[PDB]
């Protein structure tokens, strides 16, 4: 059995932990911490790592080398935040940087698809993760919507990258 | 203005003065040419197109290609490198 | 005293490796050491956000040798005007004709083998005198006291 | 856009450069004012063809880039009643050192 290190990233309230709380327990419900959870992705039984982060924004040798243990990361933004939709940019370039490649296995995560009000189109997204060349999600931590789908995707992108 | 460089085998090089100036062994000993006693031709042959490679990028804006040296004459090269201090 | 500025002022900048070496970028931190980052293939491009007031130099990947960046030693990107991105033209530069020699003959030999040549003394020092950054560091400091 | 050339005879070398659009007669008086003598009795080679006084160095091969100047084009030369065209090799390099192998 083999492990995968997984890293949820993105901006304060997108539902980063809410995503790894029903990945990890299917109860939907507040700190940095780590959830590990024994899944079959593929007719392969595989354990997971999900690290959700959280707390302040730091730059720290500690921070950085904690983050480049991960081996594959959710970009999650929420629907009804633009400001999580422009910001996914800058965590590409801290995951490309602290990985120290331009090919990182990734996808990018649309959470909070259960209201109304959306403000972030989905065309925009899917012309987003083109150019990133990563596959596209849009998540629900509140319906399980694609909360399987989100994690079990990247698990494939890092199977994938095995050379 | 032209100067003559001989090698250690006959072979005199044309070079312009400016262009030999590059040398700080060939600066200081000019006076119109000079001669060498233990630098065979195919080692200067080199290093008077290390010459017209010096002036031609030294002040370029643009990329510079790379220098060439091949295996066979780097080991002597560097020693006339190291005389002629250029 | 050579540091980059924390102005937290984004700015798009272009590197560009002209060079047929693997170049590495070197960014100077707010301290002053040297951070390494993700090198450039020979002949190629990335769209780097940076930060105004950063200070920027580049080596050969390998190596370790000195490369120029738009004909100098040091790259600070500006205030990016209507968005448009800043060009870092990355090239090689004039080496003299010793350090080049020695370049070749330390990508040829062993450092174990260096005494093994035929080579004056003066020139074996040459060899394991492999090029530094906190030496280009030292220098460049002292060379811009005007 | 320079061109750069190596005009060699005998033991002789000359490093000069000279454009693209300039002529292989205007070269010789370049050689004219090294080499003591006129163009009349001079003969250009590039490689063993005669080059004809009319044509641009361009229009013989001769371009900025198989004419790099850490690398110049080899012109022969000979000298005048004509000779044949000689170039006197260059010393020969030594046997590799088995550290550089
Ligand atoms: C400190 C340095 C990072 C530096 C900097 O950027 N440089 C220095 C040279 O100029 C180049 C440039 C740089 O590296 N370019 C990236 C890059 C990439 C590849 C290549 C290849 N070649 N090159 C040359 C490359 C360069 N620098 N200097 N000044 C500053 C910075 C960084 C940014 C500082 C201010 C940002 C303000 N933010 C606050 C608001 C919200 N935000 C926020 N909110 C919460 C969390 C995060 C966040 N971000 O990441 C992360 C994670 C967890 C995920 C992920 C992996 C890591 S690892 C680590 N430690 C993390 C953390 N905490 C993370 N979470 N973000 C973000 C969007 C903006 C101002
Ligand atoms: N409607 C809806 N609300 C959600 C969803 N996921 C999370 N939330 C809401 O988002 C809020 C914060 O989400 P949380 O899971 O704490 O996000 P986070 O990214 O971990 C925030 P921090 O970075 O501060 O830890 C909560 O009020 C929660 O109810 C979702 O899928 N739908
Ligand atoms: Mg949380």
């Amino acid at each position: 059995m083999t492990e995968y290190k997984l890293v949820v990233v993105g901006a304060r309230g997108v539902g980063k932990s809410a995503l790894t709380i029903q990945l990890i327990q299917n109860h939907f419900v507040t700190i940095e911490d780590s959830y590990r959870k024994q899944v079959v992705i593929d007719g392969e039984t595989c354990l997971l790592d999900i690290l959700d982060t959280a707390g302040q924004e730091e730059y720290s040798a500690m921070r950085d080398q904690y983050m480049r243990t991960g081996e594959g990361f959710l970009c999650v933004f929420a629907i009804n935040n633009t400001k999580s939709f422009e910001d996914i940019h800058h965590y590409r370039e801290q995951i490309k940087r602290v990985k120290d490649s331009e090919d990182v296995p990734m996808v990018l995560v649309g959470n909070k698809c259960d209201l109304p009000s959306r403000t972030v189109d989905t065309k925009q997204a899917q012309d987003l993760a083109r150019s990133y060349g990563i596959p596209f999600i849009e998540t629900s931590a509140k319906t399980r919507q694609g909360v399987d789908d989100a994690f079990y995707t990247l698990v494939r992108e890092i199977r994938k990258h095995k050379e | 203005m032209y100067v003559k460089l001989i090698s250690s085998d006959g072979h005199e090089f044309i070079v312009k003065r400016e262009h030999a100036l590059t040398s700080g062994t060939i600066k200081a000993m000019l006076t119109n040419e000079v001669n060498f006693r233990e630098i065979p031709s195919h080692v200067l042959s080199k290093v008077c197109m290390y010459f017209t490679y010096k002036v031609r990028y030294t002040n370029s804006s643009t990329e510079i290609p790379e220098f060439p040296i091949a295996p066979e004459i780097a080991l002597e090269l560097l020693m006339a490198a190291n005389f002629l201090d250029c | 005293v050579l540091r980059s500025v924390n102005s937290r002022e984004p700015s798009q900048v272009i590197f560009c490796n002209r060079s047929p070496r693997v170049v590495l970028p070197v960014w100077l931190n707010f301290d002053g050491e040297p951070q390494p980052y993700p090198t450039l293939p020979p002949g190629t491009g990335r769209r780097i956000h940076s930060y105004r007031g950063h200070l920027w130099l580049f080596r050969d990947a390998g190596t370790h040798d000195g490369l120029l960046v738009n004909q100098t030693e040091l790259f600070v990107p500006s205030l990016n005007v209507d968005g448009q991105p800043i060009f870092a033209n990355i090239t090689l530069p004039v080496y003299t004709l010793k350090e080049r020699c020695l370049q070749v003959v330390r990508s040829l030999v062993k450092p174990e083998n260096y005494r093994r040549l035929d080579i004056v003394r003066s020139l074996y020092e040459d060899l394991e005198d492999h090029p530094n950054v906190q030496k280009d560091l030292e220098r460049l400091t002292q060379e811009r006291i005007a | 856009m320079d061109v750069f050339l190596m005009i060699r005879r005998h033991k002789t070398t000359i490093f000069t450069d000279a454009k693209e659009s300039s002529t292989v007669f205007e070269l010789k008086r370049i050689v004219e004012g090294i080499l003591k003598r006129p163009p009349d009795e001079q003969r250009l080679y590039k490689d063993d063809q005669l080059l004809d006084d009319g044509k641009t160095l361009g229009e013989c091969g001769f371009t900025s880039q198989t004419a790099r100047p850490q690398a110049p084009a080899t012109v022969g030369l000979a000298f005048r009643t004509f000779e044949a065209l000689c170039i006197e090799p260059f010393s020969s390099p030594p046997e590799l050192p088995d550290v550089m192998k």
